[PDB]
C-alpha cells in the first residue's frame, strides 16, 4: 500500500457522517468548484532543516539502549532456557539438545534449509 | 472536464486549491478516498486514502 | 604482501593446563598440533594479505594478531603463550620516494658569494 | 644444438598458437578492408603508359648560357626554381645540356603494394639525368642542383606544350612540390580535376629528377666530406644526392626481396598503417616537423633486417615469415636496439649485416653498396619518440591478457595534438627580413652556419631544440617542436615557397613547443648544475654564460656548494613554463611572445584554499593532507590507548582526503564541506557472545560509541564529539555514527564493522521472499560496496596514488567536470574514480599521462568512444613495471556473458567496471537511471566531437565545462541566505568551532538531503539532479543551487488508475489519469518556501 494512508474512525455514525460529507464534497466539486477548501502545508523552514541535521538526544539514546538491552536479554534467556530445557513431545519423544543451541527457530529453519 | 467527480470503481475525487507561487503563470491537487472493509480487529471503520500530500 | 614485499613469519605457541586439572601436564595430540599449525598459518596469510606493510607494522605494534589467534583457536586447545618469533625479508620492491616520504610526513640555500 | 633449436622453435609456436589464430584473422580482415582494386591498378598503369609516351616524345637540347636560360624563362610563363643561394655568372663558369632520360617507377606502387587511402598516396616516377650531362666536377658548389633545376623547368615547359597539344589541360593539372619536404629538391606533382582522369582512385603522380648508378665517388660523398667552399660538410645534401643516385639498385634488390619472400606486400602495408596511425610519414623532420619514415625507409629497413642486424651476423627475420612475423620482428629490433647514441648498422646489399657499437649522435643505417646512411633525416628526438613508441608496441604485443589490436591499429593518435603529447606552448616570433635577422636574432647565422644548417628554418629549429633541451634537461623526458604554418606546395609561377604570415616573409605562422614531461621531477624548485672548484670548469662556464643573472652559487642543507638556479612556484603557471619563457626570451629573440593559455586557465579553474602561502603552493603539494594525517594519527593514538572491556583491533580510515580525491582542499575548521567528516572504521576482536539480532547489534555498536564518547569527554575534554544518524543504507535505521571534532579543526565519523553484519544480512537474504530478493540484493551490494571493498580500494589506491601523484588533481577535477553537469549524485564515487583512473593505468596508445589536461582529455575521450554495450572494463590496478591472469580474465568475460543475457538494452546495467578489488563489476553501477548513464556517455561524445570540430580554445573549454541546462523539463533556481565560500574553504575564514551544535547545523546546508528526499519520494516517476558543492558552484559568493528535472516517458504517457502508482495525479476522464505538474511544482515550492527564487518550465 504505497502512497496510501489509513484513517480510523471512532464509530459507524462517525464514518457514515464523514462518507456523507465526502459525497457531498464530490457533488459540490461537480456543481460549483469555487467553494472547495484550500490545502495548507506546515511549511518546513530552516528550523526543520536544522532539526533534520540536528544531533541526537543523549538521554533519549541512553534510556533507549538500556530498556532495549533489558528486553533483549530477557528474550535471549527465555529462548535458550526454553530450547535446552529438554522439550518432550506428548507421546514420549525427546527433542535433541546440543552444545550451545539457543534457537528452536534455528532448529526448524535449519531443517528448512536442509 | 469539470464533471469528473466519481469513478466507476467506487472512488471519489477531492480537489484542493493550492496557494500560488510568486513567479508562476488556483492549481488543483487531486486526492482519492474510499471506505476499507477488513475483518481485522485494529482495522475497524477505516478510510483508505489515495494520493496523500506531502 | 599487497605492496609487493616478500616476507617470512615464524610464530610460536604454548599449551596450558586448566584450573580444574590435576594432571601435571597438558599435551596435545597429533591431530591437535596439525590443526593448530594450520589455522594459525591461515590467519597469518589472510591478515598479511588483507593489510599493507605500513598497517602491518602498526598491527604488530599492539600484538592484536596474537589475541586474534587466541580467540580463534579457542575451540581447539587451551593456550597460554602465543607469539610471532621472527619476521624476515626476502625480496624488496623498487624504491618509491613517494611511498617513503608520504609515510614520513624542496630545500633552498643561503647564496654563497 | 639443432634438435634443441627445433624444440625452442616449437616452444615458440606452442606459446604462439592462439595468437596465430587471432592475428591471422585480424590481419586478413584489415587487409581485406584496406586492399585496392586491380581495376584501380589497371587504370593508373594505362595512365602512366600514356605519360611514358609523352616523356619519350619530349625532345632534347645542348649547351646554352645561363643568361640565355634566364631570357628563355622570363619569356615563358613557367618559373625555374632556383634554391637559395641563387647561381651567379661569376661563380658559374659552365653551361647546360638535356639528353634522353632513364625512366623508372618507384614507391610501393612500384613495389607491388597499392592501397586505398582517404587523402591520397604516391606513385613516384624517377627520371634519371645522363652521365654525359654530368661534368666530372659537378658535386661541388650547387652546380648539379642548378642542372637539376633547369632540367626540371624545361621538362615542365615541354610537358605543358605536349599536354596542351594532347588536349589534357581540362583534366591534367601541374604543380611543383618537394619530395619528402626537403627544401633543396623540387619535384613535379601531376594531378587530375573532376578516361585518364583517375579521381575515384584518388592518386597524384610525382615526377622526380634522379642520378645514375655509381656516378660520383662515395669517398668524396661520405657525410664527413665537404662539398661547399667559402671545414664542415653537408651530410643531408650528400645523402640526398647519393640516394637519388641509387634509388634504382634499391628497387632491383627489393624486387629480389619480393622474389625471395611472399607476404611482403601485406607486411609493408602493416608498416605503412603503423606509421600513418602513430603520425609518422616520409617528410623531413629537421624543418621543425615530424617524419622521415615511410614505406621507402621501411622497405630498406626490411631488406636490412632480412639481411641480418645482430652483433654476430645472425639471422633475425626469415623469408619464410608472415606479415605478422615481419611486423613483430622489426618492432622488437627497433624496441631493443639503439641507433643514435649507442651504435649503428652496416650491410652489403650487394656482406651479411652487422652491428657496430659506436655512436655518432645520429640514427645511422649503413649500406656499403654505394656507401649510404639511411636515417640521417630523422632527428635525435624523432628517433627517441620512435624507440619509445616501439617499446610501447612491444608492450602491446606482450600483453597476453588483453585484446589490444584496436589500440595498436585503430587509433590515429595524431588526430589531436594535445592528446598525443603532453604540454603545448604557443610561441609567436616576428622575425622580419633576412637582413633584419642580425638585429632580430640572438644567435649567429653566417657562412659556416648556412653551410651546416642550409635552411634558416632548419637552423632556427635546431637552435630552439638545443636551447630548450639544455634549459630543461631532466624535467622533461622528450622534447618536440611543431611548426604551424608550413606549406610544401607552391605554384609554377613563383621561384620558391612564399608567404606573408607570422610577421615575416617566411613559411610558418607560429611555433608549438611541445613537451613530454617527466612527472617525478617536473616541479623541482632548484635546477642543479656543476660542482664548485678552484678553477672554473667548462661545464661551469657553459652554465654561467647560459644562465647569466639567474646563475648563482649556493650552499645546501648538508652545506653542498654547487651551481644552482632556483625559481618561484606558482599555482596558476608552472615552473616549466617560467623557465621556457626565460630561455626562449633570452637566447632566441627579445620580441617573441610565449604563452600556455590552456594550462593557465586549467590551473585557474582548479580551486584554491584559504591557507597562508596557497598562492605559491604547487598542485602536487600535500601539506593539508599531511596535517590531517598527523591529526588522525594523534586521534589513533588516543583511541588506541583507550581502554574498553573488549580489546580493540582495527582503526582504518576510508576517507576521500586520504584517497586524495577530495574536491576542496581540506581547510582546518571548515565546517561547510560535504567531505569534512571523513569515515574511519573501528573493528573489534572476535568474540562468541555477539547479539544475533541486527537492531540490538547496532545498539551494541551505539553502546560501544557511547562509552567511547564518555571516556573521551572524561579524559581529553578539549575533544568535542556528538552522535549523528546514517540513513545511506535503507531498512537499517539504528546505524548511528560518532562524529568527533579535533581542536586542529578536522572531523571524522566513526562506524563499527564486525563479524556479524554480513552474516545477519545473509540470514535476511536467505529468509526473504523471491519477490523481495533483488531489493535486498541491492542493499547488500551497496553495504559491501561501502564497508569492506571501499577499505581494500582505499589502501590499494593509496599505494597507486603515491605511485601516481598526478592522479590526485585529475580525480579532483573530474568530479568538478560532472558536478557542473548534474551527474555525480546519481552515480557512485568509486565508479566515477575508476573511469577517471583507467587511461592513466592503461595508457595505450597514448603517452603515460603526465599532465592534467592530457589525462582528463584521455578520460573524456574514453567515455565518449566507449561502446559500453560491448566491451567490459578490466583494470589491473597495480604499480608500474598481483597481476590478473587468464583464468580470472575468462571468468570476468563469462560474467559478461551472464551480463548481456541478463540485460541487453542497459535496462538493468550499463557500465561494467571491474578490477581485482571487485570480482563483481556490478557491485557499484546500481542506483542509476539508464537515461542518466546514456546521458553521461553522450555528453562525453558531444565533448569529443566539439574537440574534433573546433580545436582547443577557451570558448570550447568553457562550453565543455558549463552545464547545458537543456534537455530537462523544469528548473528551480534556489538561494541560501548566507554565503558559504569562506566556511567551505575557497579563497576569492572561520576562526574556531562555535559553542552550539545547532549553530553548526545552521551553517550546514540542507540542499543535498532536500534533493535526495525528493528523489526518494519520487523515484518511480522523477529523476532529479542538483549541486552538492555550493561554495564552488554558487557563483562569486557561493549561495546558488539549481534543481533541474526530468520526467520518464512512461509517466509522460497516459496510464490507468491504480492503487500503487506513487505520484501526484489528475484525471482526464472516468478511467485515465496523468501526472499533476502544477501540484508537484507547488509541492516543491512549499518545501522550499523561504529559499525558492526562480522557476522555469518547458
Amino acid at each position: 500500500p504505497r502512497n496510501t494512508a489509513l484513517l480510523k474512525f471512532v464509530d459507524a455514525a462517525s464514518i457514515n457522517n464523514c462518507w456523507n460529507a465526502l459525497k457531498k464534497y464530490s457533488n459540490l466539486h461537480a456543481k460549483h468548484p469555487n467553494e472547495l477548501f484550500e490545502w495548507t502545508y506546515t511549511t518546513p523552514s530552516f528550523t526543520t532543516f536544522v532539526n533534520f541535521y540536528k544531533p541526537l538526544d543523549i538521554d533519549y539514546l541512553k534510556e533507549d539502549i538500556h530498556t532495549h538491552m533489558a528486553i533483549f536479554e530477557q528474550r535471549e534467556a527465555q529462548a535458550q532456557e526454553d530450547v535446552q530445557s529438554s522439550i518432550v513431545d506428548e507421546d514420549g519423544f525427546t527433542l535433541v539438545v546440543g552444545k550451545n543451541t539457543k534457537s528452536l527457530n534455528s532448529i526448524r529453519k535449519k531443517i528448512l534449509n536442509k | 472536464i469539470e464533471d469528473i467527480s466519481a469513478m466507476k470503481n467506487g472512488f471519489i475525487v477531492v480537489p484542493f486549491k493550492l496557494p500560488d507561487h510568486k513567479a508562476l503563470p488556483a492549481s488543483l491537487h487531486f486526492m482519492f478516498a474510499k471506505r476499507h472493509q477488513s475483518s481485522n480487529s485494529n482495522e475497524s471503520d477505516c478510510l483508505f486514502l489515495v494520493n496523500l500530500p506531502l | 604482501t599487497s605492496d609487493d614485499y616478500v616476507l617470512r613469519i615464524f610464530a610460536i605457541a604454548f599449551t596450558r593446563k586448566q584450573a580444574n586439572q590435576v594432571k601435571r601436564h597438558s599435551y596435545a595430540q597429533s591431530s591437535h598440533i596439525r590443526a593448530i599449525r594450520k589455522v594459525i598459518s591461515e590467519i597469518l596469510t589472510k591478515e598479511v594479505q588483507g593489510s599493507t606493510l605500513a598497517q602491518l607494522t602498526s598491527k604488530l605494534i599492539p600484538e592484536v594478531i596474537n589475541k586474534e589467534i587466541e580467540n580463534a583457536t579457542k575451540d581447539i586447545f587451551p593456550l597460554q603463550n602465543i607469539h610471532v618469533r621472527k619476521v624476515k625479508l626476502l625480496k624488496q620492491p623498487k624504491f618509491d620516494v613517494g611511498a617513503l616520504m608520504a609515510l614520513h610526513g624542496e630545500e633552498k640555500g643561503k647564496k654563497v658569494t | 644444438t639443432a634438435t634443441e633449436s627445433y624444440d625452442i622453435h616449437i616452444a615458440r609456436e606452442t606459446a604462439e598458437l592462439f595468437k596465430s589464430n587471432i592475428f591471422k584473422l585480424q590481419i586478413d580482415e584489415l587487409l581485406e578492408q584496406v586492399k585496392l582494386k586491380q581495376k584501380h591498378v589497371l587504370k593508373v598503369e594505362k595512365f602512366l603508359h600514356k605519360l611514358y609516351d609523352i616523356l619519350q616524345e619530349i625532345p632534347d637540347w645542348e649547351e646554352k648560357s645561363l643568361a640565355e636560360v634566364d631570357s628563355f624563362f622570363k619569356n615563358k610563363i613557367v618559373s625555374v626554381p632556383f634554391v637559395d643561394p641563387k647561381p651567379i655568372p661569376q661563380n658559374t663558369n659552365y653551361k647546360f645540356n638535356y639528353k634522353k632520360p632513364d625512366i623508372s617507377l618507384i614507391g610501393s606502387f612500384a613495389l607491388k603494394a597499392g592501397i586505398y587511402q582517404p587523402n591520397g598516396s604516391s606513385i613516384d616516377t624517377l627520371l634519371t639525368m645522363p652521365k654525359e650531362l654530368f661534368e666530372k666536377k659537378d658535386f661541388l658548389n650547387f652546380r648539379c642542383l642548378h642542372k637539376r633545376s633547369v632540367y626540371l623547368a624545361y621538362l615542365t615547359h615541354h610537358l605543358l606544350i605536349l599536354l596542351k597539344k594532347d588536349k589534357l589541360d581540362s583534366f591534367l593539372q601541374l604543380e611543383y612540390s618537394y619530395f619528402d619536404n626537403d627544401p633543396l629538391l623540387p619535384i613535379l606533382r601531376i594531378s587530375c580535376s573532376k578516361d585518364y582522369n583517375f579521381y575515384k582512385t584518388r592518386f597524384s603522380i610525382n615526377l622526380l629528377i634522379g642520378f645514375p648508378y655509381k656516378v660520383f665517388e662515395p669517398k668524396k660523398l661520405l657525410p664527413n666530406r665537404n662539398c661547399i667552399r667559402i671545414l664542415p660538410a653537408t651530410p643531408l645534401y650528400n645523402f640526398s644526392v647519393l640516394s637519388s643516385s641509387t634509388h634504382e639498385n634499391y628497387l632491383k634488390y627489393l624486387y629480389k626481396t619480393k622474389k625471395q619472400t611472399e607476404s611482403f606486400v601485406e607486411a609493408t602495408v602493416l608498416g605503412r598503417l603503423w606509421l600513418q596511425q602513430r603520425g609518422f610519414s616520409s617528410n623531413m623532420s629537421h624543418s621543425g616537423s615530424l617524419g622521415g619514415f615511410g614505406t621507402f625507409e621501411f622497405t630498406i629497413l626490411m631488406a636490412a633486417l632480412l639481411n641480418g642486424g645482430g652483433i654476430n651476423s645472425n639471422k633475425i627475420l626469415l623469408h619464410g615469415f608472415s606479415s605478422y612475423q615481419l611486423f613483430k620482428g622489426v618492432i622488437k629490433y627497433l624496441a631493443t636496439m639503439d641507433l643514435c647514441h649507442d651504435g649503428h648498422l652496416q650491410f652489403h646489399s650487394n656482406p651479411a649485416s652487422k652491428y657496430i657499437d659506436e655512436g655518432f649522435q645520429t640514427p645511422t643505417l649503413f649500406d656499403k653498396s654505394t656507401k649510404v646512411n639511411i636515417l640521417t633525416k630523422m632527428t635525435v628526438s624523432s628517433y627517441q619518440i620512435l624507440k619509445e613508441y616501439a617499446g610501447e608496441t612491444l608492450r602491446m604485443l606482450n600483453n597476453v591478457v588483453q585484446d589490444q589490436f584496436s589500440n595498436i591499429f585503430l587509433t590515429n593518435i595524431s588526430r589531436f595534438d594535445n592528446l598525443k603529447y603532453d604540454l603545448c606552448y604557443d610561441v609567436q616570433l616576428p622575425l622580419g627580413k633576412y637582413n633584419n635577422l642580425e638585429t632580430s636574432l640572438a644567435a649567429t647565422f653566417g657562412s659556416m652556419e648556412r653551410v651546416k644548417f642550409i635552411t634558416l628554418e632548419n637552423f632556427l629549429a635546431h637552435k630552439i631544440t638545443n636551447v630548450a633541451r639544455y634549459a630543461l634537461g631532466d624535467r622533461i623526458k622528450y622534447i618536440q617542436i611543431e611548426m604551424v604554418g608550413q606549406k610544401s606546395d607552391f605554384p609554377i609561377t613563383k621561384r620558391k615557397v612564399y608567404s606573408n604570415t607570422g610577421g615575416n616573409h617566411f613559411n610558418f605562422d607560429f611555433v608549438r613547443v611541445k613537451l613530454i614531461v617527466n612527472p617525478s621531477e617536473c616541479d623541482k624548485l632548484v635546477t642543479k648544475g656543476p660542482a664548485h672548484s678552484e678553477t672554473m670548469s667548462t661545464e661551469a662556464a657553459v652554465f654561467k654564460n647560459f644562465w647569466g643573472i639567474k646563475s648563482s652559487l649556493r650552499r645546501f642543507k648538508d652545506g653542498s656548494i654547487t651551481h644552482c638556479c632556483v625559481w618561484s612556484t606558482s599555482s596558476s603557471e608552472p615552473i616549466i613554463s617560467s623557465i621556457v619563457n626565460f630561455a626562449l626570451q633570452k637566447h632566441v629573440s627579445k620580441k617573441a611572445q610565449i604563452s600556455n593559455e590552456t594550462i593557465k586557465k586549467f590551473h585557474n579553474f582548479l580551486p584554491l584554499p584559504n591557507l597562508p602561502s596557497s598562492a605559491k603552493t604547487s598542485v602536487l603539494n600535500l601539506s593539508s593532507f599531511f596535517n590531517l594525517k598527523k591529526s588522525f594519527d594523534d586521534l589513533y593514538k588516543i583511541i588506541f590507548q583507550m581502554k574498553l572491556p573488549l580489546s580493540v583491533k582495527s582503526i582504518l580510515p576510508v576517507g576521500s582526503a586520504f584517497r586524495y580525491t577530495s574536491l576542496c582542499q581540506p581547510v582546518p575548521f571548515a565546517y561547510s564541506d560535504p567531505d569534512f567528516f571523513q569515515d574511519v572504521i573501528l573493528e573489534f576482536e572476535t568474540s562468541p557472545k555477539w547479539p544475533d539480532e541486527i537492531t540490538s547489534l547496532e545498539k551494541a555498536k551505539t553502546a560501544f560509541l557511547l562509552k567511547i564518547q564518555e571516556e573521551l569527554s572524561a579524559n581529553s575534554s578539549t575533544y568535542r564529539s556528538f552522535f549523528s544518524r546514517d540513513e545511506s543504507i535503507p531498512y537499517n535505521l539504528e546505524i548511528v555514527t560518532l562524529n568527533i571534532l579535533t581542536p586542529e579543526g578536522y572531523g571524522f565519523k566513526f562506524r563499527v564493522l564486525t563479524e556479524r553484519d554480513e552474516i545477519l544480512y545473509l540470514r535476511a537474504i536467505a529468509n526473504a521472499r523471491n519477490e523481495l530478493k533483488p531489493e535486498l540484493e541491492a542493499t547488500f551490494l551497496k553495504f559491501t560496496a561501502k564497508y569492506l571493498a571501499s577499505v581494500r580500494h582505499t589502501r590499494t589506491l593509496e599505494n597507486i596514488s603515491h605511485s601516481y601523484q598526478f592522479y590526485s588533481p585529475v580525480v579532483r577535477l573530474f568530479k568538478r567536470w560532472l558536478d557542473t553537469h548534474l551527474l555525480l549524485g546519481h552515480i557512485t564515487d568509486e565508479l566515477a574514480e575508476l573511469i577517471a583512473i583507467k587511461p592513466f593505468v592503461d595508457p595505450a596508445p597514448y603517452f603515460i599521462p603526465g599532465s592534467l589536461e592530457n589525462g582528463f582529455l584521455k578520460v573524456l575521450k574514453f567515455i565518449s568512444q566507449w561502446n559500453w554495450k560491448d566491451d567490459p572494463l578490466i583494470l589491473d590496478l597495480v604499480k608500474p613495471e598481483e597481476r590478473l591472469t587468464l583464468a580470472q580474465y575468462k571468468g570476468i568475460q563469462m560474467n559478461f556473458t551472464n551480463l548481456r543475457n541478463s540485460d541487453p538494452n542497459g535496462t538493468h546495467l550499463q557500465f561494467f567496471v571491474a578490477s581485482k578489488n571487485d570480482p563483481s563489476g556490478i557491485l557499484y553501477s546500481s542506483g542509476i537511471p539508464l537515461p542518466i548513464a546514456t546521458r553521461l556517455t553522450a555528453l562525453a561524445k558531444v565533448a569529443v566531437n566539439l574537440l574534433q570540430t573546433h580545436g582547443l580554445n577557451q570558448q570550447t573549454i568553457n562550453l565543455l565545462f558549463t552545464p547545458g541546462l537543456k534537455d530537462y523539463d523544469f528548473v528551480v533556481d534556489l538561494r541560501t541566505p548566507i554565503g558559504l565560500k569562506s566556511s567551505c574553504g575557497i579563497l576569492s575564514a572561520p576562526s574556531n568551532f562555535p559553542e552550539n551544535l545547532n549553530d553548526l547545523s545552521e551553517k550546514m546546508d540542507p540542499t543535498y538531503q532536500l534533493v535526495k528526499y525528493l528523489n526518494l519520494k519520487y523515484k518511480n516517476s522523477l529523476i532529479l539532479s542538483s549541486r552538492k558543492y555550493i561554495g564552488v558552484n554558487g557563483g562569486e559568493k557561493g549561495d546558488k543551487n539549481v534543481i533541474t528535472g526530468l520526467i520518464k516517458p512512461l509517466f509522460k504517457g497516459a496510464h490507468k488508475f491504480r492503487v500503487n502508482l506513487d505520484c501526484n495525479v489528475k484525471p482526464v476522464d472516468d478511467e485515465n489519469v496523468i501526472l499533476n505538474k502544477e501540484a508537484i511544482f507547488h509541492e516543491i515550492a512549499a518545501f522550499g518556501n523561504d529559499m525558492v527564487i526562480n522557476f522555469e518550465t518547458d
